[PDB]
DNA sequence: CGTGGGCGGGAAAATCTCTAGCA
DNA sequence: ACTGCTAGAGATTTTCCCGCCCACG
DNA sequence: ACTGCTAGAGATTTTCCCGCCCACG
């Protein structure tokens, strides 16, 4: 990662790295948004 | 971006918003709205003295049995313990638990006997806790306190046909009371609010440390059309193309090849 | 608390806040936008011209 | 009208004309 | 030093903090930071990772005893070939085991034997047979399996297939001796395909006709190399030329074993 | 491997690969010659 | 001989104060007046001794010119350390090469110029043959010109040490702790960097 | 820098007349306080540069005291080859240790042992008193 | 006499890999 | 209908910085 | 002065063959 989340379900979640579409299972997935934000 | 700047300016000079809501708005870096937030005259309010670590600590004998009580107290987060002997040992096991679990930085309570013995004083001397006696950090909550322990008797009255043991009706309560109580702007129970006020809190910590080394650097600069090396000013985002500063009182602009950061 | 690192340089009780800050975040801003965003598409697969 | 945050961002006025339109159906 | 390296310092005597930890929390470079983990002598990490080599030459044998259904193995492995004899033992003594290793050193060229520190394997009846056959005797690290692990796993796989092979045999050394002559003859791969009986004859005979064959060849060609080196103009030499290249030869000066390209190179008949 | 041998002592051979020159020492050799040489 | 050893002592030339100062490994001639029986030119004359090379130690009388609260305060000051032969051949042989400049001079402190100069450059012999202002820069120049380690003791967890390095190997390293002669491998111990 | 150059410069300071003397290859700085700007002083001040350190010649302004007739002398039967930024540091250091001197020299005394060792750097941390000694003993060893 | 840019030397930071131990 | 995983140490690649000096304004 | 190692299974990449068919002689 980090890949930019596009569309979130409860069973699987949809996710862009660079250009590829990953659909991850609910079972695989890390979502947090940093509190580095502040610089990017 | 960079022409956002002024109109959040005479936003803060109208109506003194803080830097999250000019920074989410303007879509600019948080830095340059804590130094509007900063630069002004009457959004100056008091320190820390908010703070996360408001919690009150309340004894109380039912059933003839100690159940020590503690509060979040800025986010109305409530919990208990069932307790054997009154002693100082009990206390600072549990304030040690507490301190384990969530980052308890001030505690609110009387001068109890039990709450006064040295072994406390060795575990927060041990933990870095300022402590307070007797003192209300503010006086709405004082009657809130009391209010809760009475609310949390009646989810007692509630539950006391669901379990057997006393500290098992005790956990079912507490769990009751951090979800089956809703209400409020946005329907939260009770875990909505702390972890909200833990988020933000520590967001704003770490902007915190990331600014507090920040302050000691230097950018000596020239500008476009310009060879004169002004400076030093003072940084609030690097950037690859662009760098942001303030030498006086003017949030600038500056190529990196018109810069010059000293280390220290 | 006192342990860093792993992801992104915290300490686990970081990351338990901010997994379920996520969690009571996102997903309303979904129940929020499910409301509201409702666009049908119509496609057609390939190696046929079926607009299913 | 100056002040915002929640979940969505909301005012008071917003939210409750959303609420009094949920209602009114 | 600064009064929040100190701090740091005490976080260090009441938690044993991270590095990284007290970087952030303090704003540190790392190599101080790493210097105060390195100071508490409570903070010590799991060592090196990274393992050892053991020898692949002819001249070495490994040995191990081991046991099964309350009986001792002695198992011997050529550790180039991987060529293994095992036999069923009356007791676990040294004096066999060096009976054993005269029947070893007797029916192949055995110089160098390498086992754990067992009792049976230090016992006065091995050296004197080790000092009567001219045998260097060598040992491990004393709690580490792991040097002899290539015995370790032959006796794994000998298991296997005495696993695979108990079932015609009415007691266990005549399974024992048909399964060793399967793993020494039937069992095909590894290398080149072979089993490991043909790759010890390989072993032997290229190591019999890559000797004499060169103690032939050095009688004859006696080549003095003399070499201007690198950053320098002196002329040094003259050195035993090995083999030569096509623009760069390699030679022996006094005991470097070293390449020297033939522009900065001068070589004489005699 | 395999590289072509170039001298042999008894502590150090010399070996090279494509170019290379590895003074391999003897508990590291493996002197072999495959005997499916009757093709190549 | 230690790289910063100094010896210190006193002459005087028609009741006249001067502190003389000398290398124990060289036996080098310093020396200054004094104008009367004080302190402060004392350490004066010991931090100027220090005002071009480091200065360990200073080696003294049992007199009452090294007892005093000036002298003490600027050496714990600096950091040296104090404790109250070598100069008395030297100081003997400061007073004779003088003369073939005593009556050829105005001031006789030029005569002592140009005889410091006469013993510090021009006087050479024994072994290595340099003169004493390059033979202590050879002495001290040549003195100018070794890890822990832990470890796992096996069928064990608990981790000991430290201990020194003996020698080498690419698995195994062989120590020794207080007199233990071990050898352990580098999987189960770890060698400080420094 | 031959390592036999050295040179010298003068300042006054409190009433009092202060010489300074560096090595020009290390930079190590050594001041002496005298009380009457008299030649026989700087003549002093010659041989408390020569008579132990490794010198060659000299460097310093254009005072008469500086190419007197007792300095010729001097370095006539001391061999000096009479030739011809180091005194703000040390102007630097006194002021703020001004408080432990009851005299200035003292001061002078205890800055330049500042200057000597404690401000450790260049490549190992070492001292100007290091470097001198380097160089001069690449001199004496080449 | 007054500047710019690549280089190299060094620091330093992100990742690769690899292992110890959980009985 | 279920599933190996995670903290630390060199090691290696990737990347700013600085100073400097040789090439240029 | 000493040192983890080796047999087997998908799995994945790399590579002849054949037939064939579409492009050409
Ligand atoms: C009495 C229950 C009933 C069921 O069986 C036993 C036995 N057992 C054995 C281990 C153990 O061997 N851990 C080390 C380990 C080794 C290899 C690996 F891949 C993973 C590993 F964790 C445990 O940790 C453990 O908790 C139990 C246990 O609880 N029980
Ligand atoms: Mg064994
Ligand atoms: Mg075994």
């Amino acid at each position: 990662g980090p890949a930019k989340l596009l569309w979130k379900g409860e069973g699987a979640v949809v996710i862009q790295d660079n250009s590829d579409i990953k659909v991850v299972p609910r079972r695989k997935a890390k979502i947090i948004r940093d509190y580095g934000k502040q610089m990017a | 971006f960079l022409d956002g700047i002024d109109k959040a300016q005479e936003e803060h000079e109208k109506y003194h918003s803080n830097w999250r809501a000019m920074a989410s708005d303007f879509n600019l870096p948080p830095v340059v709205a804590k130094e509007i937030v900063a630069s002004c005259d009457k959004c100056q309010l008091k320190g820390e003295a908010c703070s996360p670590g408001i919690w009150q600590l309340d004894c109380t004998h039912l059933e003839g049995k100690v159940i020590l009580v503690a509060v979040h107290v800025a986010s109305g987060y409530i919990e208990a313990e069932v307790i054997p002997a009154e002693t100082g040992q009990e206390t600072a096991y549990f304030l040690l638990k507490l301190a384990g679990r969530w980052p308890v930085k001030t505690v609110h309570t009387d001068n109890g006997s039990n709450f006064t013995s040295t072994t406390v004083k060795a575990a927060c001397w041990w933990a870095g806790i300022k402590q307070e006696f007797g003192i209300p950090y503010n006086p709405q909550s004082q009657g809130v306190i009391e209010s809760m322990n009475k609310e949390l008797k009646k989810i007692i009255g509630q539950v006391r046909d669901q379990a057997e043991h006393l500290k098992t009706a005790v956990q079912m309560a507490v769990f009751i009371h951090n979800f089956k109580r809703k209400g409020g702007i946005g329907g939260y129970s009770a875990g909505e609010r702390i972890v909200d006020i833990i988020a933000t809190d520590i967001q704003t910590k770490e902007l915190q440390k990331q600014i507090t080394k920040i302050q000691n650097f230097r950018v000596y600069y020239r500008d476009s059309r310009d060879p004169v090396w002004k400076g030093p000013a003072k940084l609030l985002w690097k950037g690859e193309g662009a760098v942001v500063i303030q030498d006086n009182s003017d949030i600038k602009v500056v190529p990196r090849r018109k810069a010059k950061i000293i280390r220290d």
